[PDB]
RNA sequence: UAAAUUAUGGUCAAUUGUUAGUAUUCAUAUUAAUUUUUUUAAAUGUUUUAUCAUUUUAUAAAGGUUUAUUUUUGAAAGAUUUUUUGUAUAAAAUUUUAGGAAUAGUUAAUAAUAAUUUAUAAUUUUGAUUAGAUUGUUUUGUUAAUGCUAUUAGAUGGGUGUGGAAAAAUAAAAAAAA
RNA sequence: CCCACCAAUUUUUAUAAUAAAAAUAACGUGCAGUAAUUAAUAUAUUUAUAAAAAUAUAUU
């Protein structure tokens, strides 16, 4: 939870973990049913207008 | 040449050999 | 003289014309003290022996 | 006037920021066949 | 009160007249302000010969002090050659392979302290004609040597056949190099910056027993 | 080496150093295999021994007196099983064979 | 190159050599691009 | 390096004789060639081979000492049991 | 109070302490706790060890007891160890199972 | 192997102890004054019956 | 003759030991390596071992040693190696103590060049001075963790 | 840290301390203080006697 | 755009075999090694004592260790006596795996030996922990080579708390109190 | 000169009801490059006992 989360440095730079890309928009599309629009707002790459 | 047509091929293969197993699933 | 063959960017390496041919260019692309110390403007025994007055030779003139 | 600026977004790289990163230049280093001797294993070359 | 001068442009007072642009070429400007600074009341004006900016910065030499003269502070920006990713010495040697495969007269080359010691070397060891705009700090201009059709110069190496590994020459190094191939070798010249700031080849390093830091070979 | 060796940087080439390393390195450290000289005594234990410190030997006139070698059919290790010798030590061990000959 | 060290082929023993270059990128890219 | 497999570094290999029969050699040339099916423990381990049988059909033998080969004419086998 | 002493061997804490200086950064609250709560704590086992003695005897005798009894009360070289899992991880896993990992800290 | 071979005159006409160059060995400050307490000791062994 | 550290080496060697280890250990034996677990089933989740594999820390081809010569040796006069270190506080998490990462040499013979690697110590304030960013000089002490 | 700035470093020391003797100068004698004791020694730990 | 200055009034070369040291055969290796026609030799009872006792007789169990293991010391030496006599242990660099990720009797502080407390603790993608392999630091082989390829420095928590020091229950050429 | 299946043995990884690759002179099916019968190639999609193509772009 990005609001709440229970780890410290929830992104990270390795080589096979990079989830930076893993939080545009585009990946949240898919469960934009069960999304929470200021979540994605607060947290989220490369937004539309 | 010939190595790559025939590496095109057997994607090919595999492609259609996958499509099969999921009609079967279906 | 010590002289080394290496063919194996050739696409036939197992070739004597290839070995003859750059045996005979390496032997062309060289040139001699007499013609290297003529273009330096240098004497040629002042090039390969070590005698303490050659060192004159490698400086410049003044 | 103002700077509305966020460091949080520019951490993050929001809207998408592209660095253009080298390529093959810094992954190439060459045959590691011999030692690195220095004017290289054949200092001058004649075509 | 104090403010740091940090980098070598700010130590130097450049004076960044460029607006927004620190990284600009200036010495033309600064050429032509030192122009408008001298005098055309007895005005004797400055002759055009590259001069220094101290009195004991004069050359040893009896002979090469007759082409300097002592000029206060328009010294400096001396020269009309402009600056031509890899070292300067592998871009000098470059240059100089590339032109001598062209036959060209001269070559213009960065005048950096390496490049300008290793062209003395090369002229007083025969491989160079003469050189151009020499007090130049920016570059300057080396005059190839031919002598029936080809050139003196047949293969000019850098140290760093790389451009990114640099190597450090013991005198046994340096022996070696005088003594390559089971001969005595004055014939291919090879070039080391010692811990002196001197730009010396391998026949004195042997001689004076040190080493340094190897730049390039020509032969 | 580091510990319990004398040796202090590569004998031919070296990655680039800084300061007193690199003068040390080029100029001052010793240097056994260097033939017109020995390595110098610190000041002033250096001027009073200006005229020994070259070369190593004046005679130049030297006559070989000790067993020629084999040329045929040039055997390439001698490692004898001795009694009485006090330098087997040294004889042991590779060296490299370059001379006159 | 002992035939016995990583693998039988010579790429396989010049990128084990690779990974341990000093070079940070080299070795980076050489211990992470195939288990990508 | 890849020959040799099942040697496992020895300069020879004792093994013993299970089946034998006959293989066509490699095209164009033609014949049928005597190859023996091998077995052998190693650090309690079965594995089984199959070698070229160019022994003389001497004794009633169960046992063959294998060595390497080389000639490219069988595609399966390199291994030769010695004389 | 930056500098050290080099003849003494004093930290620039020592060098300040002498001078009289106080180079302390600003504290947050969960340092200043650490530095307070030593002498609370102090003070409630003080009290705790006046007020009840049959309490405070029985957890001395058996902290003692098993002070005593512990297989490696000895002061070898082994117990002697700053970091016993990693000086001698051979014995991990085989041997002693007290410890998962080899390595704690930046060792 | 090198049957007849021969050094420099210095090496026979130097004079003792004309090689050792002035080096600086720094120690720890507790390292000091346990070597100065030590030496001391020493100098002060009484001399008894053995020293 | 000049003789070489080796020559010296094999000296102590035989001063401390009858002789020299002069045997002639056999490096071209045939070193095999067989399989036990499944293609890709290895039982680890970090390196899998598949052949034969170097031994030794300094035996490592290629050779990695230490470089002594750096801005530490070029600053301070070490009374042993490693005694003195300059670095950057990098944490002031735990009470009176300071995280200071500093750098080394390693020198790499085959490819003729040195590298700064980086290692983190637990430097000591007593008056909780440092503060992170902060360029130290740390010196070795007792054993006070 | 990187060891070719150290010519550089030592010009701007050099620098900084020049700046300091000849603006800030000294602003007269003050009374040595008697140094105190050092936790921090070097070698293995010493018993308490 | 400095313009051809003028007793050309000294030519007579070079070699005398003398030196500042990694030098390259594409491999068939007058390179190293294992492999065919079956290589031998030395042993096992330590001793002393005040007699069912006491005194003197201390790393080759080998295991499977890559941020690792480093140490003689209160005995002896040893002297016409202290009064024990007597600072041994700790650091830095270097550390393996085709298909790479989390680790944990945990970090620091402490009026706390033998921590009822405090902390936003510690390890790690600069490659950790677990698992596999392997006795760590110029010793072997080979080459023109700062390359490649070897190596028993034989080293450590429950068996007796004895002893200055456990290493103490196979051996390993060793003189142990006239 | 010359492609894919089918047939026919068999070999490895694997022992999971797995799955996949590969070696193979004569079969049966469909038609596959060599300026070559058709601008070529690539990506993605679709049909037929699973060969051949079709469809839609991008590149030259
Ligand atoms: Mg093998
Ligand atoms: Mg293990
Ligand atoms: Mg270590
Ligand atoms: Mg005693
Ligand atoms: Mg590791």
């Amino acid at each position: 939870d990005p609001d709440r989360p229970h780890i410290k440095h929830i992104y990270n730079q390795t080589a096979l973990a990079r989830n930076l890309r893993y939080a545009r928009y585009g990946y949240f599309k898919r469960d934009m049913h069960l999304l929470d629009v200021d979540k994605l707002v607060r947290h989220a790459r490369l937004l539309p207008t | 040449r010939w190595l790559a047509r025939r590496f095109q091929m057997k994607k090919h293969r595999i492609i259609k050999r996958f499509r099969f197993r999921r009609y079967k699933l279906a | 003289a010590g002289c080394r063959i290496n063919l194996k960017a050739t696409n036939n390496p197992k070739s004597p014309t290839h070995t003859v041919e750059g045996v005979f260019e390496a032997v062309k692309a060289l040139r001699s003290v007499s013609e290297i110390a003529a273009s330096r403007g240098k004497v040629p025994h002042s090039l390969i022996y070590n005698i303490y007055p050659y060192l004159e030779e490698i400086r410049r003139r003044k | 006037t103002e700077w509305k600026l966020s460091p949080r977004d520019i951490v993050l790289r929001r809207f998408g920021q592209h660095t253009k990163p080298p390529g093959k230049a810094a992954l190439d280093v060459g045959s590691m066949r011999g030692s690195v001797i220095p004017f290289g294993r054949s200092p001058g070359e004649q075509l | 009160g104090h403010r740091l001068l940090h980098g070598k442009r700010e130590r130097e007072g450049s004076l960044f007249a460029v607006a927004n642009d620190v990284k600009r070429d200036e010495r033309l400007l600064r050429q032509q302000l030192n122009a408008l600074l001298e005098e055309e009341v007895p005005q004797t004006p400055l002759v055009d010969l590259p001069g220094v900016e101290r009195r004991r910065d004069l050359p040893a030499d009896p002979i090469t002090r007759l082409f300097f003269q002592h000029k206060g502070d328009h010294a400096l920006y001396y020269g009309t050659y402009d600056k031509p990713l890899y070292t300067p010495i592998y871009d000098f040697c470059h240059r100089i392979r590339e032109a001598t495969e062209q036959r060209k007269r001269f070559v213009v080359v960065p005048s950096t302290i390496e490049t300008r010691g290793c062209a003395r070397v090369m002229h007083d060891h025969g491989l160079v004609a003469g050189f151009r705009d020499f007090h130049n700090d920016r570059a300057f201009a080396v005059e190839l040597k031919y002598f029936q059709g080809d050139s003196t110069i047949n293969v000019i190496e850098p140290c760093s056949y790389d451009g990114r590994t640099e190597f450090e020459w013991s005198p046994k190094m340096m022996r070696r190099l005088l003594n390559t191939h089971g001969i005595h070798n004055r014939l291919v010249v090879y070039i080391c910056r010692t811990a002196d700031n001197r730009i010396i080849d391998h026949i004195h390093a042997v001689k004076e027993n040190i080493g340094g830091r190897g730049l390039m070979m020509v032969h | 080496g580091g510990p319990g060796s004398p040796v202090r940087g590569p004998g031919y080439y070296a990655p680039p150093m800084e300061g007193e390393h690199q003068r040390g390195y080029t100029a001052e450290w010793r240097d056994l295999r260097n033939p017109m000289r020995p390595p110098e005594f610190p000041t002033p234990w250096e001027r009073k021994y200006r005229q020994y410190a070259r070369g190593q030997h004046p005679s130049y006139d030297m006559v070989y007196a000790g067993p020629m070698p084999e040329i045929f059919p040039m055997r390439r290790d001698f490692r004898k099983p001795t009694r009485w010798d006090f330098h087997d030590i040294e004889k042991q061990g590779k060296y490299r064979t370059s001379g006159p000959y | 190159i002992a035939h016995w060290y990583c693998g039988h082929k010579f790429r396989h023993r010049f990128m084990r050599d690779k990974r341990f270059h000093p070079s940070l990128q080299a070795s980076h890219d050489a211990r992470n691009r195939f288990s990508k | 390096f890849l020959r040799m497999w099942f040697l496992y570094g020895c300069c020879l290999r004792f093994v013993l004789f299970v089946l034998c029969y006959y293989m066509s050699p490699r095209l164009p040339s033609s014949g049928n060639r005597r190859v023996l099916y091998a077995v052998f423990y190693l650090y309690n381990f079965v594995w089984m081979l199959r070698c070229f049988f160019c022994c003389f059909i001497g004794l009633v033998m169960s046992l063959f000492i294998i060595e390497g080969g080389g000639f490219v004419d069988l595609p399966g086998v390199k291994y030769y049991t010695r004389i | 109070g930056l500098n050290g002493c080099v003849e003494t061997g004093r930290s620039r804490s020592e060098v300040a302490r002498d001078l009289g200086l106080s180079y302390t950064r600003p504290l947050h609250e969960n340092e200043k706790k650490q530095l307070s709560h030593q002498a609370v704590y102090y003070e409630r086992l003080a009290k705790f060890k006046m007020e009840q003695p049959e309490a405070a005897r029985a957890m001395e005798r058996e902290r003692f007891v098993r002070k005593f009894s512990g297989m490696f009360v000895k002061m070898d070289i082994r117990s002697g160890a700053p970091d016993f899992p990693s000086t001698y991880r051979r014995l991990l896993g085989t041997k002693v199972v007290r410890w998962a990992s080899k390595r704690h800290g930046p060792n | 192997f090198r049957g007849a071979d021969t050094y420099s005159v210095k090496y026979c006409e130097q004079g003792r102890y004309e090689y050792q160059r002035y080096l600086m060995i720094n120690r720890f400050p507790s390292e000091y004054k346990k070597h100065f307490l030590s030496f001391l000791s020493n100098i002060r062994m009484s001399s008894g019956s053995a020293t | 003759p000049w003789w070489n550290f080796q020559t010296e080496h094999r000296q102590r060697c035989v001063l401390m030991y009858g002789g020299a280890r002069t045997k002639n250990t056999h490096n071209a034996n045939h070193r095999v390596f067989i399989k036990k677990y499944k293609r890709n089933a290895f039982p680890n989740r970090t390196r899998h071992h598949w052949a034969v594999s170097m031994t030794g820390v300094l035996s490592q081809r290629p050779r990695r040693m230490p470089w002594p010569y750096d801005l530490t040796s070029l600053i301070f006069n070490q009374p042993r190696q490693g005694s003195d270190k300059i670095g950057y506080v990098v944490g002031t998490s735990m009470l009176k103590t300071a995280v200071v990462a500093t750098n080394h040499m390693v020198y790499y013979p085959k490819f003729n060049q040195r590298v700064s690697r980086t290692k983190r110590f637990f430097a000591h304030d007593e008056d909780l001075a440092c503060v992170e960013g902060d360029l130290v000089h740390i010196k070795q002490c007792r054993k006070i963790s | 840290l990187k060891a070719g700035l150290l010519g550089h470093y030592q010009q701007e020391a050099f620098e900084a301390r020049k700046r300091f003797e000849e603006s800030t100068t000294y602003p007269g004698p003050i009374r040595a203080a008697t140094p105190g004791d050092t936790r921090f020694y070097s070698g293995s730990l010493e018993s308490i006697l």
